[PDB]
């Protein structure tokens, strides 16, 4: 779709689930993410955010209409 | 930018081109009703200021100032005209008394001078007012307000010129001591054993009110039905651009999937 390879949605699996808190036993260890994402004028329509808004845990959506009104972030 | 955006504003803004070409003749109803309220105050309101014509009762040297405007809003250049008119007249009586019939200049003047407003008359414009409303606050005018103490009073009411003209003005009401002192009273046979200047100025305060009320009444519905008459065809213009809107993105969109459904079908073994 958009000309995008038919598996990005694989390509942003491995890389948005190798980050996960680890049990006790293997040491409590941790490895969190925060990928970044750019969109295409306020949308949230488009393929690659459509794949990733399923995958990541949240999200913190950051209109540029709430920016000029002075909310800084 | 979608698709689907684009098809819910123009479905919104469909709706609203047709709510306000209905809030027009509505508003065009309600005017039609109104002009008879507006012509019986006026055709009355001549029977009482002939008299202070024949008799002039022009005053001479702490004054009260009462504006008609609605309580509703959406009639456009009046809710600020008539505001502005009582800064221009009110800048040069700042101690001045006013009190406010209507929710809207309510809210103007207490934004601005929440010292001079000491009473406010809400619940009007749901019908063309009738004598009775008039006259209940002509009496409470002089059961609370106490105008008899004051030299000088002023209605400020809207003026419907035409139908797509308007007008603020002022309405002076001389009160019952001016009379005496006109220069034209004593041509009138009025007697000394009867009060009549101490009731005919509660009736001039009563009748001017109505006059007021049924006037500024018109006036708010002809400007209201001129406001939704620019928004019916703002609505039409704009409805002719995101129809074009539509269109580009409806052929944008089929055009630009059947690229990615064609260029498949070259990539093949």
């Amino acid at each position: 779709r958009e000309a995008y390879p038919g598996d990005v949605f694989y390509l942003h699996s491995r890389l948005l689930e190798r980050a996960a808190k680890l049990s006790e036993k293997e040491g409590s260890g941790s490895l969190t993410a925060l990928p970044v994402i750019e969109t295409q004028g306020g949308d949230v329509s488009a393929y690659i955010p459509t794949n990733v808004i399923s995958i990541t845990d949240g999200q913190i959506f950051l209109e540029a209409e709430l920016f000029y009104k002075g909310i800084r972030p | 930018a979608t698709l689907k955006e684009v098809e819910m504003r123009l479905k919104s803004i469909k709706n609203i081109e047709k709510i306000t070409k209905t809030m027009k003749i509505v508003a065009s109803t309600r005017l039609s009703k109104a002009e008879k309220a507006k012509i019986s105050a006026k055709k009355m309101d001549e029977a009482e200021q002939l008299f202070y014509k024949n008799a002039e009762t022009k005053n001479l040297d702490k004054e009260l100032i009462v504006a008609i405007t609605s309580d509703k809003g959406l009639c456009g250049s009046i809710h600020s005209q008539l505001a502005k008119a009582v800064r221009r007249h009110l800048n040069d009586q700042p101690n001045a008394d006013i009190v406010t019939i209507g929710d809207k200049i309510k809210m103007q003047l207490l934004r601005t001078h929440p010292n001079n407003i000491k009473l406010s008359i809400n619940g009007i414009g749901k019908d063309a007012p009738t004598f009775q409303e008039s006259a209940l606050i002509a009496d409470k005018l002089l059961s609370v307000m106490k105008a008899g103490t004051y030299p000088k009073i002023s209605i400020f009411y809207n003026d419907p010129v035409s139908s797509l003209s308007f007008e603020p003005s002022e309405k002076p009401i001389f009160n019952a001591k001016t009379i005496e002192q006109s220069p034209s009273f004593g041509k009138f046979e009025i007697d000394t054993d009867a009060n009549v200047p101490r009731d005919l100025f509660e009736y001039t305060l009563a009748n001017q009110m109505l006059t007021a009320m049924a006037q500024g009444y018109a006036a708010e519905i002809s400007a209201r039905r001129n406001a939704m008459d620019n928004a019916s065809k703002n609505a039409g213009d704009m409805i002719n651009r995101y129809s074009i809107l539509y269109n580009r993105t409806r052929q944008a969109v089929i055009t630009n999937e059947l690229v990615d459904i064609i260029t498949g079908a070259s990539s093949l073994g």
